[PDB]
């Protein structure tokens, strides 16, 4: 399971650049693919392409000039950008997602490539300094209630180690991601969402991003660095 | 001589009938249940089904060569699994929900890993060693399964090694059905010789043999408490067997019905015994009085399988017309 | 005598409506095209035949408003055409089923049945599309000396050629090709040939005289031709009354359904 | 069949009493026997 | 009210249904046949020009139709349970050994059992009486007599309408149509019109039985069509 990416470098404003994401190691046709990161800001959603390319959504800030197509036999999807500007400099992450009952979307993320030229989700962005063995609680608020009538609450917690693409920790605020230690625990009621950690230790210091998925566009948190 | 002594003990044991003991109890009366949903997308006959533990999910198998898991509430197909062989007499969902099993005329039980990286269903373990077609598969735990076979032998396997830990060999005919007890320590088998045996998984020997059926017993299910089980036969009669008493307490039969019972299932309370017949209708029996309470008739073809959900909410019956319908 | 035909039409069509809608064994693709044919003759037996009986009872003078003459003739060219192309499609489908049975069964679906129904009703609407938009606003197609008879030679000749005679020659070619193709199984084939012959000769005997005398009334002693037209139109209506019976009574299940529902 | 014969047995009245007690006690919990309210049903 | 994730799940379900429908249309094209024959009847050697313990499967297509032939070789003598599954098959190919006169009565009883089965009622049987060469050799030797096994053959006359093949002895013809008449006599009273039998004489070295199976399959489908279109 890998997601390598290509394209980047200096680009003059108003030009064009094609970014490609070659997947290799999983059933690419079953996964709906998606995100960027500014040099000194949090994650910002961009676009999305469904399974079989039957549905596409875009962020309002990149509507009408960003295009995505996926070559399923080639196991690759692209991003065609036109009329670039100074504010589009970021590092673009290729993210997978599979949607069914009990699935864990956003489970794997791409390496990332540097390119240089609504629900409001709030994070305190201030985190006490890391102390090993001491519990740490990170709380992220939401503008509107993320608990849909069907009973699923649509919150996701992502951890970005320094120098690594972010990793899913919790999906839907209560279900633990696969391959992560059991110490992570998320809980909370409507519009008051928290992530609790017990037995804090090394290889955990990073930025905690809170994401919503009730409806598009997907709005990330400001992030809380440890 | 030993059989005569065994029969003598059973006769002296019964002081009263379950009917006369039951007679001072309020009848259930009439109960009506309407099909809330019908699940399309099966291109051929549905041979078997099994609810999940959560009771939202169920798996159904068909001759079309597809084992497709559903989301019952939304009527959405979660997965679709190509089956190597179109012959499949059974499917089984693991208690944890990670695995789903498949067995058929190809003499093999195939274990499918539903939850895995790469987002596709793959065959974790193919089990071989049975001479006859697998009539029923049921999971003890995720690591171990028991399979009932047409070669007159039931076997307990471990999925990791793939070798039979124990073999159960007391029957004289094809074993049509297997039903695990609630406590998992023991199970009961129904076989075409018309005798139902109570097996113990740990010791690998039959503890009790019950023979109150004239014809083959197609399907078999445990009472929820675990001290009784009910059988279904081509005789068109369902017989409620008791373990501790070691004799049949009650028999459910009506002169109108003459078709065999394809499947039997119990309600969570254990008052209602649902039976699925080849006459295209499933009859709700009051298990304690043997008085019919209703009919669940919405299938053009025979009702192959019947299942009651773990939370007791629903009854989903697959039928040979390829449409599977919840009955809340 | 005239009132008997209307009652027979409604009863014989409602019987097949109930036999297809309330019998699981008869829910098939062919039975749905039969259902469409039965619907066409059902509507013909209520929206046309009572009005025709009213015209006969009153005479040429018509109590209903003159504006309504244009659409009542439009229904005749609609429903009768629809039934005729229904029969033509049934004969074509039977030929495909008997000449090439494996391939028919391979191509047999409900989508083909819906396509057939859509095609025949589209063709029937198209053929009768001139009359309301050329007849409501004038006397060209609607009136002739207070008779409410179709009096457009441009549409009487050309319309009949596409509505009846092209289907007629298609049906004759189909019948000759099928009976040339069916030559325990031998008795079944002989009974199939018998049913095909009976149905085809019923349709020909019952619809052919009307269109022939109608063409003669235009090309060509017209006083006798008027009466002959007035009788053969009712013969044509009796054909739509009969058609649900002969197409279904031969099947055992339909016969049992008619025996049971009549009780 | 000596092992089958040499098995402890209890009265049919007692066994039917146990079955009746379970059915009477757990009757309220099962959705089928007493139809659930329409809002509570997930289906 | 459906979430974004629920909408994506519904899109997945629709894609799955699309793929299932494609596979179903692929499956409807092929025609399916169940082969049921005793040992020594050369049931494996019925078709040889063109060609898993429970089921041994051979697929042959003649003239732009795919025929799917199923043979069960991993079961005991009693077949009643797994026979229920094979209820949608187009036709059954039943093979019986004509040469072995001792086992012929067993084959006759097996034919009764398959013909009178409730699940296999509507399905027709394409009967193949194998080893006609061996039957001819046995009667030419003349030590064997069909009259001793079945008394009726001792007084029998060949039907006049039947046309003998060149070089075929009248007593060879008498034995052949005797066995055929016995099987067809079982076939006649039981059917009632729903199905029929297609008695075919097949030598062991016969070039084409696929052409025979194809013609009887066309007849079965044609009669099903004549029944569906309400002609019969
Ligand atoms: C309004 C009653 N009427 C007066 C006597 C009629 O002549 C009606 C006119 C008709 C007509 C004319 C031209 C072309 C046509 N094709 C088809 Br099909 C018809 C038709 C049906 C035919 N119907 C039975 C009578």
């Amino acid at each position: 399971v890998q997601l390598v990416e290509s394209g980047g470098g200096l680009v003059q404003p108003g030009g064009s650049r094609k970014l490609s994401c070659s997947a290799s190691g999983f059933a690419f046709s079953s996964f709906g693919m998606h995100v960027r990161q500014a040099p000194e800001k949090g994650l910002e959603w961009v676009a999305y392409i469904s399974s079989g390319s039957g549905t596409i959504y875009y962020a309002d800030t990149v509507k009408g000039r960003f295009t995505i197509s996926r070559d399923d036999p080639k196991n690759t999807l692209f991003l065609q950008m036109t009329s670039l500007r100074s504010e589009d400099t970021a590092m673009y992450y290729c993210v997978r997602s599979i949607y069914y009952y009990g699935s864990s979307p956003f489970d794997f993320w791409g390496q990332g490539t540097t390119l240089t030229v609504d629900i409001v989700m709030t994070q305190a962005t201030s985190s006490v300094p890391v102390t090993p063995g001491e519990s740490v609680s990170i709380s992220c608020r939401s503008s509107k209630s993320l608990l849909h009538s069907n009973g699923n609450t649509y919150l996701y917690w992502f951890l970005q180690r320094p120098g690594q693409s972010p990793q899913l920790l919790i999906y839907r605020m209560s279900n633990l991601a696969s391959g992560v230690p059991d110490r992570f625990s998320g809980s909370g009621s409507g519009t008051a969402f928290t992530l609790t950690i017990s037995r804090l230790e090394a290889e955990d210091v990073g930025v905690y991003y809170c994401m919503q998925h009730l409806e598009y566009p997907l709005t990330f948190g400001a992030g809380t660095k440890l | 001589q030993l059989k005569n002594q065994i029969r003598d003990a059973r006769k002296a044991c019964a002081d009263a009938t379950l009917s006369q003991i039951t007679n001072n109890i309020d009848p259930v009366g009439r109960i009506q249940m309407r099909t809330r949903r019908t699940l399309r997308g099966h291109l051929a006959k549905i041979y078997a089904m099994h609810w999940g533990t959560d009771s939202r999910l169920l798996v159904s198998a068909s001759q079309d060569g597809k084992l497709i898991i559903w989301d019952s509430y939304t009527t959405n197909k979660v997965h679709a699994i190509p089956l190597r062989s179109s012959w499949v007499m059974t499917c089984a969902y693991a208690p944890s929900g990670n695995y789903v099993a498949c067995g058929g005329l190809d003499n093999i039980c195939s274990i499918y890993n539903l939850k895995t990286r790469e987002g596709n269903v793959r065959v974790s373990r193919e089990l071989a060693g049975h001479t006859g077609y697998l009539s029923c598969c049921r999971f003890l735990d995720d690591n171990q399964i028991v399979t009932s076979s047409g070669d007159t032998t039931c076997a307990l396997w471990d999925i990791e090694t793939g070798q039979q830990t124990t073999t159960f060999t007391g029957h004289t005919g094809d074993v049509m059905s297997l039903s695990l007890a609630p406590d998992t320590r023991l199970f009961v088998s129904g076989a075409c010789d018309a005798s139902a045996k109570l097996w113990d998984v740990r010791e690998g020997m039959c503890r009790q043999t019950f023979t109150g059926h004239e014809s083959d017993i197609n399907a078999i299910c445990f009472f929820p408490n675990g001290n009784a089980f009910a059988t279904g036969s081509d005789d068109a009669t369902c017989r409620l067997f008791d373990l501790r008493a070691d004799q049949e307490l009650m028999t459910y039969s009506h002169d109108n019905i003459i078709c065999g019972i394809t499947s039997v299932s119990f309600s969570k309370s254990g008052r209602l015994l649902l039976a699925g017949y080849d006459d295209f209708n499933c009859n709700v029996w009051d298990a304690l009085k043997a008085d019919r309470a209703g009919v669940l008739a919405g299938h053009d073809n025979r009702v192959s399988c019947l299942g009651v959900t773990d939370d007791g909410m629903a009854v989903a019956t697959g039928s040979w017309d390829s449409f599977l319908k919840i009955w809340n | 005598l005239t009132a008997v035909v209307i009652i027979l039409t409604i009863a014989g069509n409602i019987l097949v409506i109930m036999a297809v809608s309330l019998e699981k064994k008869l829910q098939n693709a062919t039975n749905y095209f039969l259902m469409s044919l039965a619907i066409a003759d059902m509507l013909l037996g209520f929206l046309v035949m009572p009005v025709s009986m009213l015209t006969i009872l009153y005479g040429y003078r018509w109590p209903l408003p003159s504006k309504l003459c244009a659409v009542w003739i439009y229904l005749d060219v609609l429903f009768s055409t629809a039934s005729i192309m229904h029969l033509c499609a049934i004969s074509l489908d039977r030929y495909v089923a008997i000449q090439n049975p494996i391939h028919h069964s391979r191509f047999n679906s409900r989508t083909k049945a819906f396509l057939k129904i859509i095609a025949v009703w589209t063709i029937s609407v198209g053929i009768s599309m001139p009359i309301p938009v050329f007849g409501l606003q004038d006397d060209s197609k609607v009136f002739k000396e207070g008779s409410c008879l179709l009096a457009d030679d441009n549409f009487v000749l050309i319309g009949s050629f596409v509505s009846f005679f092209i289907p007629l020659t298609i049906m004759v070619i189909t019948y000759f090709l099928t009976i040339k193709s069916l030559q325990q199984s031998i008795s079944n084939e002989q009974k199939a040939c018998k049913v095909l012959g009976i149905v085809f000769f019923l349709f020909v005997v019952m619809w052919c005289p009307f269109f022939i005398t109608n063409i003669m009334a235009v090309i060509c002693n017209e006083d006798v031709i008027g009466a002959l037209l007035n009788v053969f139109v009712w013969i044509g209506y009796l054909s739509s009354a009969v058609n649900p019976l002969v197409y279904t009574l031969f099947n055992k299940t339909y016969r049992s359904a008619f025996s049971r529902y009549i009780q | 069949l000596k092992m089958e014969a040499n098995i402890d047995r209890i009265k049919v009245s007692k066994a039917a009493a146990d079955l009746m007690a379970y059915c009477e006690a757990h009757a309220k919990e099962d959705p089928l026997l007493t139809p659930v309210p329409a809002s509570e049903n997930p289906f | 009210t459906v979430s974004a994730e629920d909408k994506a799940a519904a899109e997945r379900s629709k894609m799955i249904d699309k793929n299932l429908r494609e596979d179903g249309e692929k499956a409807r094209r092929t025609l399916r046949l169940l082969l049921l024959g005793a040992d020594n009847s050369g049931k494996s050697t019925i078709v040889k020009q063109m060609r898993t313990s429970g089921i041994f499967e051979t697929k042959f297509q003649v003239d732009k139709v795919n025929f799917h032939m199923f043979d069960v070789g991993g079961q005991r003598d009693e077949r009643r349970k797994w026979i229920q599954c094979f209820n949608d098959v187009t036709a059954i190919i039943f093979v019986v050994d004509s040469s072995d006169y001792n086992r012929l009565q067993e084959a006759l009883n097996d034919f009764k059992s398959i013909w009178n089965n409730r699940w296999l009622r509507t399905i027709s049987v394409i009967l193949f009486l194998n080893k006609q060469d061996l039957l001819a050799e046995k009667v030419l030797a003349g030590k064997s007599k069909i009259e001793d096994y079945f008394p009726e053959f001792a007084r029998y006359t060949t039907p006049e309408d039947a046309t003998p093949e060149p070089g075929e002895d009248p007593r060879v013809t008498r034995a052949k149509y005797f066995i055929r008449k016995e099987f067809v006599d079982i076939s006649t009273a039981s059917g009632d019109g729903r199905h029929i039998c297609y008695p075919h004489f097949t030598c062991a070295v016969d070039t084409e039985n696929a052409r025979r199976i194809f013609n009887d399959c066309k007849d079965i489908i044609l009669q099903m069509n004549l029944r569906e279109y309400n002609l019969v």
